């Protein structure tokens, strides 16, 4: 249920 | 957090959620302590009995949020960990003593109106506010309850119980970097830490200096919320000496 | 420094909505 976080986090 | 209420929106600014990266999914709480500096419990990181064992690239550090699951755009700051500390005596083999662990961060974090550092109390900070029917404040995004899930951070006040009947309420070895913290079934409030809160802070604010200090660290229970039962958290001020060797390097 | 000191609430004058529940218990 966690949004996806950007990519630039990995 | 089980009995507590939402939080308001940038009412705990050191609040800090530790997030594994594959599952996603929450790992712990923690505490922003410095730009670079992030306060947990140890065994968020290591805990042998169900064999967590987490290394810096395992984990991200995510800071001024408040929506559980939602990335925070504009807000929330994500932040990668150059290196761990675990209390080098930290007991996970029977009572927890010692749970606590620093994370430095690669990159300084920007503080903003939802991100901003708790102080660590001092010697006359911990005599002062830790006395028994003192009340301090626990955040997290536990368990709503023992036996689902919050939308938002959550908030408790709790009292600091008596040092005899933290004792007398479990067949567990209690020590001196240990205090235990909620209400006795005579007082009828309720509230508790819960799993997932692990690693939050238990902060009071200075009737001195109107400043929030971190006194604990979310450490263990048994269950949650229960009747006679109290949530027990890491005596911060016990193992600032720790603290201060770990960030002095 | 300014630790412990919330840009919304203490910076501001602002009370939260339970912060006095802790200042009543510090008798
Ligand atoms: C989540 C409730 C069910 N789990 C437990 O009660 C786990 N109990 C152990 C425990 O709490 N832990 C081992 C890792 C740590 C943990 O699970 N912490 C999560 C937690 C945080 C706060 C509370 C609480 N204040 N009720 C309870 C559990 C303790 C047992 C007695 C000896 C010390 C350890
Ligand atoms: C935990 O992980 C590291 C590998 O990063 C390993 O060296 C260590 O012995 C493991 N177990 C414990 C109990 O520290
Ligand atoms: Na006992
Ligand atoms: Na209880």
């Amino acid at each position: 249920d966690f949004e996806e976080i950007p990519g630039e986090y990995l | 957090i089980v009995e507590g209420s939402d939080a308001e929106i940038g009412m705990s600014p050191w609040q800090v959620m530790l997030f594994r990266k594959s599952p996603q999914e929450l790992l712990c709480g923690a505490s922003l302590i410095s730009d670079r500096w992030v306060l947990t419990a140890a065994h968020c990181l290591l805990y042998p009995p169900w064999d967590k064992n987490f290394t810096e690239n395992d984990l991200l550090v995510r800071i001024g949020k408040h929506s559980r699951t939602r990335y925070e755009r504009n807000i929330e700051k994500i932040s990668m960990l150059e290196k761990i500390y675990i209390h080098p005596r930290y007991n996970w083999r029977e009572n927890l003593d010692r749970d606590i662990a620093l994370m430095k961060l690669k990159k300084p974090v920007a503080f903003s109106d939802y991100i901003h550092p708790v102080c660590l109390p001092d010697r006359e900070t911990a005599a002062s506010l830790l006395q028994a029917g003192y009340k301090g404040r626990v955040t997290g995004w536990g368990n709503l309850k023992e036996t689902g899930q919050p939308s938002v951070l959550q908030v408790v006040n709790l009292p600091i119980v008596e040092r005899p009947v933290c004792k007398d309420s479990t067949r567990i070895r209690i020590t001196d970097n240990m205090f235990c913290a909620g209400y006795k079934p005579d007082e009828g409030k309720r509230g508790d830490a819960c799993e997932g809160d692990s690693g939050g802070p238990f902060v009071m604010k200075s009737p001195f200096n109107n400043r929030w200090y971190q006194m604990g660290i979310v450490s263990w229970g048994e269950g949650c919320d229960r009747d006679g039962k109290y949530g027990f958290y890491t005596h911060v001020f016990r193992l600032k000496k720790w603290i201060q060797k770990v960030i002095d390097q | 420094a300014d630790c412990g000191l919330r840009p919304l609430f203490e910076k501001k004058s602002l009370e939260d909505k339970t912060e006095r529940e802790l200042l009543e218990s510090y008798i």
